[PDB]
């Protein structure tokens, strides 16, 4: 993250900024991660250094949680619980030193953590241990505003540890599923049917052609994102066991309600029936 | 705008 204060004061709206696959070539970073509140973790200069870290983390987490609730228009629902889960997870990887963003102020935080837990070859074990001891309280802190200010989120699911790439694929899948129907709706509004007895509208109608171009650009980003994320999953998996999850697709099948692998690959490769009907002249 | 003390004591 290249900012420190602002992202602890407000969040950009959902899918306002798409996943970023260009900053670091072998991963795509979600806007939520870029904006993760880490103000206190950044600006901080033994058993007590750990204690001070705990206080700072508790406070950054409570603010992050509050801002995620606000981002969701104060709705206490699944979208909120998932966001809490994703951000909690990212805090965990930051603490454990296995976060994949590593941009700007995230580097400062990592330096601070190395200053705290040290850098020897058993430091990583200590960081993981400290996280496992603290994670339940960090989750609880993220739920502060919901408890205190607001007028169904499950700890156990939230604090269960899995690699960041797994979690990011879950979050990505849920974004994709939300975006698809919207993008299709925009297409149908302009491209449904024919312009004459024989030719689809996309053959001649500029607004439809523009619409197909916009869809093309969107689906091309989705394809690129799946490509990058799914391959990061494989490389991470090869270099590291999770029961029930063998392929990146298994994550989507388990996270999403109605996933179908063949249909999904059809969609992101522009060979699904609906896209062809609407956007392919012949 | 969150009160640290209240947050700290609420988190346990």
């Amino acid at each position: 993250s290249n900012t420190v204060m602002k992202n602890c004061n407000y969040k950009r709206k959902r899918r306002e900024r798409d996943w970023d696959c260009n900053t670091k070539k072998d991963v795509c970073i979600p806007d939520r991660r870029y904006q993760l509140c880490m103000k206190e973790l950044t600006n901080l200069v033994i058993t007590f250094r750990k204690l001070y870290l705990k206080r700072k983390l508790i406070y950054d987490a409570a603010v992050e949680g509050d801002l995620l609730l606000k981002l969701n228009n104060y709705r206490y629902n699944k979208d909120f619980c998932k966001d809490i889960r994703w951000s909690l997870g990212d805090f965990g990887d930051i603490i454990m030193g296995t976060d994949m963003e590593g941009i700007g102020y995230s580097k400062v935080v990592e330096n601070n953590l190395r200053s705290i837990f040290g850098t020897d070859e058993k430091a990583q074990q200590r960081r993981k241990q400290w996280w496992n001891e603290s994670k339940a309280q960090i989750w609880t802190a993220m739920m502060y505003s919901v408890k205190k200010r607001l007028k169904i989120c499950k700890l156990n699911v939230a604090v269960n540890i899995e690699p960041q790439i797994y979690r990011w694929i879950r979050e990505w899948g849920r974004d994709y599923v939300s975006e698809l129907p919207t993008e299709v709706q925009k297409l149908k509004e302009k491209c449904d049917g024919k312009i004459n007895y024989t030719d689809k509208k996309v053959c001649k109608v500029p607004p439809c052609q523009n619409a197909c171009k916009s869809y093309d650009q969107w689906i091309t980003r989705k394809k690129n994102q799946w490509d990058v994320l799914s391959n990061k999953f494989i490389s991470v998996k090869n270099a590291e066991q999770t029961a029930g999850i063998v392929t990146p697709y298994d994550i989507l099948k388990q996270e999403l309600d109605e996933f179908n692998e063949v249909a999904f690959e059809n969609e992101i490769n522009k060979r699904d029936g609906a896209y062809i009907e609407l956007c392919v002249c012949s | 705008q969150l009160d640290f003390e209240d947050v700290w004591n609420s988190s346990y």
